């Protein structure tokens, strides 16, 4: 198709561009250090800081679309479940609750610094570090978020037809929920050393 | 995956009917309408299970077992208009391929009618009513196919099926109309599984490819039967009413349009496990009737698949096939063969 | 009728908030006149307010004789 | 006296009723003119499609039933129900009304069934000439005409709208080389009511004709003749139109005895209408009774307020002497271990506020309604976010309206939008005035301010265009917010880290104070594990967080850190590090800080297993211990989370508080203050065109909508972040047996 066309191409403008700049003797120039050097660290940390509560976001009202609106088709027959079955709900949340705390400790770090003492050893360690701190966090709570809503749906339906099925299967969205608390911990341990913009 | 996508629009019909089938009888609910002694006590049996105040309207002279397969059947068609109109898109095609296979058995209904000279009243109360459209009733005009072809059937979405037709002669009688009619399924189950084998996606895929394999080859065995019923047929022309979807094809299609005997089709269905020994033992349509509800109670184990909505029916139609088989036997006072209903769940 | 009430209630306080602002303008309050960008003359302003809150007045009392019948 | 029963339920016993079998009818239907009982079906163990009364019932149903046919006759024909202005004179109130006697109702019955027989007669006379009528009127329509149709090998008919498209398109495959067709419409819709148009075909033949004729008349479809010369369709129209002549006058005849009979039965329906819906709803609580055979005895148990015992004790006394029975005792009160129901007495002013509270969940048996503290919090959060003196100005007069003339609007018929506005007359009239107090403080009015008390701020003595200026401090303003932030700089830095600390205070508080409700419950039904179990460890939870930050928020108003020299701290990181690196701080806020956050921390760890444990190992010490302790798992896992997600669900006082002036402050600056730059009479128009668009979008946009969503979130803030502290709810509600006025 046209969308998959394009992945064709620009895999081959790369491979021309990456040998007419190494035949000539001009392989140096396309330097990622310098790419990495002379950028600001203010940018990397600022997405990792708005994609950490972004992705994570997205999880939990991923998972609530998924849940609810599976939850509303059993309780036309059998409308008691609305309230038994409104724990999935609290599961896919918190996750965003996770998100929106981290924002919070990494907004503490971002300070200003000077111009002679800004591309240093310890503003470019944070920079790198708050930014796959929010990729981790912001991408497990991504996933822990759709792995809720779909072991969500399942429970409220079996409450439907057994109520004895129901505490069965939390054991199964009790360890989808895990998930998303082993990266709160893993960007945590990167930016426990990282020290704010000085 | 399988359900990341699926309850963006699919999701509110998921549970609705996963909510109509525990409303489905159990073997042991079937038991408390053998022992009933009249209709009278299956009304106050029913009532308990999710048919209901169904017969609320009804008085206690009026019960017979034609009103009851009537008043059964119409529960199942405001569940169904229901799905149907609550659904968008590609659920919308696959809950209107469902329809054009209960109007063909309407066209077939009405065309007899012109060769016995009925009244159209008399023959619409026994129409389906899933299989309607507005130009019906003018099949009831003419005797020749051209004739109602052109003027009705061109507009219809049966369009395309009748390619392989017209061969038919200016006189047209009811051992022609049923070449006509097992002509549509062929072509039917075909436009019906190039669909889902493109637009639908998995899991229901490898599950109504199943279905569709099974029900090609209940209609693929019974033409070869019903063939020595007559004195010949040709076997070129066999060919043209075989469906090309089941395991029996092309292997074991063509030993069946090629065997003139009872023992000549066994010897084609013995090498396939799936339908070995249906022949030699029974009644042969519980033994198909078995082997759906088996291939439908697999279907229900799935989720986030919009394959649960065919086997709701032919789940359900099983039911009230045989809410009457055991209404017949109670009220005739024959309690012989009350207990030959199926049942699974 | 309700096409009345519409003009008449509008037009009501249309005059109540004019004959403030053009006090306001004609003090050389602070906040009206007081920033640059605001206008520099005051009574230059308050002498088209006055005219314009009559044109609500003239609509208050003429539909509120039509309301009346 | 009188309980009250707004602060909590009224409480009530159910008492029996041994119902004599002569009285039986007439002892009932006392109750239903007195309208303050519930009855209790002890006869639902027993199946319900065969029950004791169940021959008198069924009977009244049907004639019921023929009733409401009555009434249907009325609607087709031009006929209104000639209807009673009030219920006063059908004994509705406290005055008592004596029961009709069996000839009374027996007629009724009777009247139900032979009146209709003639009725039935009279229409089936109708509609046998009346399709006759409509099959002849088209006839001659296509007659009138019949001259310019043409300009045998045709027909004519007359087909409903939707199936020309049908036939149309039809006719066009069977000959595709010639069609000639045309279309005519009917001006009046045909009563089958549908539409209808006329046609005609030209053909070429008879082999073709005859098909037609089935094709068309397959599908709805009159066909007709006419002839071909104009001279013989005028012989064909002078016969049939004098036939609609003679029949047309019996028409009139026909259907005056049914209509003379129809305006007679009319006026009598309305009276014997009701009079036979109590007749039958009397034997469907007495089904409910345990009927005894061999002793006549009926055994009939309900509900009744306990402060109109007396009033049910001395009423009955005076029908028995009526009767002349005077059995011994009819009634005789017990305690037993069922759930009462709850009953709420309430009037016109907090019926709008109960209506809101009824509709999450039914409160239980005596614990707190929240629907006195939902009187003052709900409007008054409303004023906060809505918070400006000139659209809550706006919002009173609607409200000052409907209320002063609530008794013509009472009587009035109304659409659906207008009677929750009338239903909630008493809310909106709160939201405006409170709205008033709001931007008075906010020193907000149409996106200007109020300049009465002096500035405590004050400018230099002297400077020039273009050049920027700060302000020197002098005093205090004493009640609101000073109006010399208007027009500056650096007000939303103000504003912003204002109106956050004061939804978390006020957030605090409106908690708290829904916390204690608890406390005040357990104390009622003698529940003191639950104080020790579920109370305490919440509160020495969040009180030692968030209890520990309110009060934190206020020590650093009362304290000037310019004077002293320190620097103000920091209170998110003071709140952060407290939980990730104790005994750590960067800026000081008083002496011992850390020594009190280290213990609040301990104190916060151990109130988690002493909530987790307590209450299961109570039960074990006094299967089902499974039960009590996963159900208290779950309140862990969601009171902790619920005191902090609901703590920053009320930083949305905040967002609409500042939504509504960068509305109001733009809506102002683009619309009106244009037209102060412009003079002349076109200076006069543009002040004049432009102010209604101002005072349009205000009163649509602003007040309206921010009203709504504002409106919304407010009930939102009770249900969720308030009312879940203490609500538990499973109640059953007090629905009791009375009589009223059906629509039908």
């Amino acid at each position: 198709s046209f969308s998959h066309f394009l992945y064709y191409l620009v895999l081959i403008v790369v491979i021309v561009y990456g040998l007419y700049k190494l035949f000539t003797g001009h392989g140096s120039d396309i330097n990622f250090g310098k790419f990495l050097l002379r950028t600001s660290p203010y940018m990397w940390a600022n997405l990792g800081i708005a994609l950490c509560v972004g992705l994570s976001v997205v999880g939990a009202a991923w998972g609530i679309f998924i849940t609810g609106s599976s939850m509303i088709g059993a309780g036309v027959r059998a409308p008691r479940i609305t309230t038994k079955n409104l724990i999935s709900i609290i599961f896919c949340e918190v996750v965003a609750i996770y998100g929106l705390i981290i924002a919070i400790v990494f907004s503490s770090k971002l300070t200003v610094a000077t111009a002679e003492n800004m591309y240093s050893k310890s503003n470019l360690y944070t920079g790198y570090s708050l930014f796959w701190a929010g990729i981790t966090v912001g991408a497990s709570n991504l996933i822990c978020g759709i792995a809720v809503g779909i072991t969500g749906a399942t429970a409220a339906i079996s409450d439907a037809a057994d109520s004895a099925l129901f505490v069965k299967i939390l054991v199964i969205e009790i360890f989808g929920s895990i998930l998303g608390l082993l990266g709160l911990i893993v960007g945590l341990l990167m930016a426990g050393k990282a020290s704010e913009f000085q | 995956m399988e359900g990341v996508y699926f309850n963006i629009d699919n999701g509110f019909i998921e549970g609705v009917v996963r909510g109509y089938r525990n409303g489905l009888l159990s073997n042991n609910q079937y038991i408390n309408l053998t022992q009933c002694d009249t209709l009278e006590d299956l009304k106050l049996q029913l009532s308990s299970t999710d048919y209901g105040n169904f017969l609320s309207s009804v008085s206690s002279e009026s019960l017979t077992t034609s009103l009851i397969q009537e008043y059964a059947s119409s529960k199942l068609y405001h569940e169904f208009n229901y799905i149907r109109d609550q659904s968008s898109g590609s659920t919308r095609k696959f809950m209107d391929y469902i329809t054009y296979g209960y109007m063909i058995d309407n066209v077939a209904l009405m065309i007899t009618g012109t060769i016995h000279d009925r009244d159209k009243g008399e023959i619409l109360q026994r129409c389906h009513p899933l299989g309607w459209f507005d130009t019906l009733p003018t099949l009831s005009v003419a005797t020749d196919l051209e004739s109602l072809y052109e003027t009705v059937l061109v507009d219809t979405p049966l369009a395309p099926y009748f390619k392989n037709c017209f061969d038919t002669a200016e006189e047209l009688d009811d051992m022609n109309i049923e070449i006509i009619r097992n002509k549509l399924y062929k072509a039917y189950l075909e436009d019906f599984y190039n669909f889902v084998t493109e637009e639908i996606p998995e899991p229901a895929k490898e599950c109504m490819q199943t279905l569709l394999g099974f029900e090609a080859d209940r209609r693929s065995i019974n033409i070869a039967l019903n063939s020595l019923q007559s004195s010949d047929i040709d076997p070129d022309l066999k060919s043209d009413l075989l469906p090309n979807i089941g395991k029996l094809y092309p292997l074991a299609t063509f030993h069946l349009a090629q065997a003139q005997d009872f023992e000549g089709v066994r010897a084609a269905l013995a090498n396939v496990y799936e339908y070995r020994g249906f022949l030699e033992t029974g009644n042969l349509e519980d033994h198909f009737y078995q082997l759906e509800m088996e291939l439908c109670r697999d279907a229900f184990t799935q989720q986030f698949a919009i394959s649960t909505v065919w086997a709701w029916m032919k789940s359900k139609e099983q039911e009230v096939r045989n809410i009457t088989w055991i209404a017949e036997c109670i009220a005739q006072n024959q309690r012989e063969r009350i207990n030959n209903y199926i049942s699974v769940y | 009728t309700g096409k009345a009430w519409c003009c008449t209630v509008l037009s009501a306080f249309g005059v109540v908030i004019l004959s403030v602002i053009a006090h306001l303008f004609n003090t050389n309050h602070e906040s009206f006149v007081g920033s640059i960008n605001d206008p520099e003359d005051g009574p230059a302003v308050a002498h088209t307010v006055y005219l314009a809150a009559l044109v609500y007045l003239v609509f208050f009392v003429f539909c509120g004789f039509q309301v009346y019948l | 006296e009188k309980e009250e029963a707004i602060f909590r339920s009224a409480e009530m016993a159910l008492v029996q009723f041994y119902i004599p079998q002569e009285i039986s009818r007439d002892s009932a239907y006392t109750l239903g003119q007195l309208g303050l009982v519930q009855f209790r079906d002890l006869n639902s163990k027993v199946r319900a499609f065969q029950r004791t009364f169940v021959n008198e019932i069924r009977r009244l149903d049907n004639v019921e039933r023929q009733y409401r046919y009555f009434y249907s006759l009325l609607k087709k024909h031009d006929i209104k129900l000639y209807e009673g202005d009030t219920d006063k004179y059908l004994d509705g109130s406290g005055e008592l009304y004596v029961p009709p006697s069996g000839s009374v109702i027996d007629d009724y019955v009777r009247n139900a069934s032979y009146l209709e027989e003639r009725l039935i007669q009279m229409e089936d006379a109708t509609d046998q000439i009346e399709v006759q009528k409509n099959d002849l009127e088209q006839y001659r329509f296509i007659l009138q005409s019949g001259d310019e149709f043409f300009l045998v090998n045709y027909v004519t008919g007359v087909i409903a709208r939707d199936k020309v498209a049908t036939l149309e398109q039809i006719l066009w495959r069977v000959l595709r080389g010639n069609l000639f067709f045309k279309t005519v419409e009917i001006e009046q819709p045909v009563y089958d009511y549908k539409h209808k148009n006329a046609f005609i075909v030209f053909s070429h033949g008879d082999l073709i004709i005859k098909r037609i004729r089935k094709i068309a008349e397959s599908l709805d479809a009159n066909l007709y003749d006419v002839d071909s010369s104009n001279e013989g369709r005028s012989q064909q129209l002078a016969k049939v139109n004098k036939n609609l002549s003679d029949l047309y006058t019996v028409l009139k005849t026909t259907s005056t005895t049914l209509e003379s009979e129809l305006y007679a039965i009319a006026k009598e329906l309305d009276s014997w209408f009701q009079d036979v819906t109590r007749e039958k709803a009397i034997f469907e609580i007495l089904n409910k009774s345990n009927y005894d055979t061999n002793r006549k005895i009926l055994i009939a148990e309900g509900w009744i307020p306990r402060d109109e015992l007396a009033t049910l004790q001395a009423r009955l006394g005076e029908m028995i002497a009526r009767l002349g029975i005077d059995v011994p005792s009819i009634i005789q009160v017990l305690d037993t271990n069922h759930t009462p129901p709850t009953f709420h007495r309430t009037n016109k002013f907090t019926a709008g506020f109960q209506s809101i509270c009824d509709c999450y969940g039914i409160a239980q048996y005596r614990e707190i309604n929240a629907g006195l503290p939902t009187i003052v919090t709900f409007p008054f959060m409303f004023a906060i976010m809505f918070g400006d003196m000139g659209h809550g100005f706006l919002m009173t007069l609607a409200a000052l309206s409907l209320v002063l003339n609530e008794k013509k609007i009472n009587k009035m018929k109304r659409g659906e939008i207008f009677d929750m506005a009338f239903t909630g007359r008493y809310i909106i009239l709160l939201m405006g005035v409170f709205s008033m107090y709001t931007g008075f403080l906010y020193n907000d009015i149409f996106s200007k301010t109020m300049t009465i008390f002096k500035s405590g701020w004050k400018w230099p003595d002297h400077w020039k265009k273009g050049e920027s200026i700060t302000a020197t401090s002098v005093g205090t303003y004493p009640i609101g917010l000073d109006w010399a932030w208007h027009g500056t700089e650096n007000a939303l830095l103000f504003s912003n880290s204002y109106k956050m600390k004061l939804s978390i205070l006020m957030g605090f508080i409106h908690m708290t104070y829904s916390y204690f409700f608890s406390l005040a419950n357990h104390l009622y039904f003698n529940s003191m594990i639950d104080i020790i179990g579920n109370f305490i460890p919440g509160l020495l939870f969040m009180q030692g967080i968030f209890g520990y930050l309110s009060v934190c928020i206020v020590y650093k108003w009362a304290v000037d850190w310019v004077k002293d020299g320190k620097p103000a701290p920091g209170l998110l990181n003071m709140l952060i590090n407290m939980f990730l690196s104790p005994g750590t701080i960067d800026d000081e806020l008083y002496p011992h800080q850390a020594k009190v956050q280290v213990f609040l921390l301990l104190m916060a760890l151990v109130c988690i297993p002493w909530l987790l444990l307590v209450k299961p190992l109570h039960f074990k010490f006094t299967e089902d211990f499974g039960d009590i302790m996963i159900h208290q798992v779950i309140h862990t896992i969601e009171f902790c989370l619920n005191c902090v997600s609901h703590t920053a669900s009320y930083l949305r006082l905040w967002a609409l508080s500042l939504a509504h002036a960068q509305l109001s402050s733009v809506l102002w600056t683009m619309t009106i203050q244009i037209a102060f730059g412009f003079r002349g009479f076109v200076g006069v128009f543009m002040t004049v065109a432009l102010f209604a668009m101002w005072f349009a979008l205000t009163c649509a946009v602003l007040v309206l909508m921010e009203g709504t969503s504002a409106m919304l979130h407010s009930l939102r803030l009770h249900w969720v972040e308030s009312m879940s502290k203490f609500f538990v709810g499973e109640g059953l509600p007090y629905e009791p047996f009375a009589f009223e006025y059906k629509d039908m």
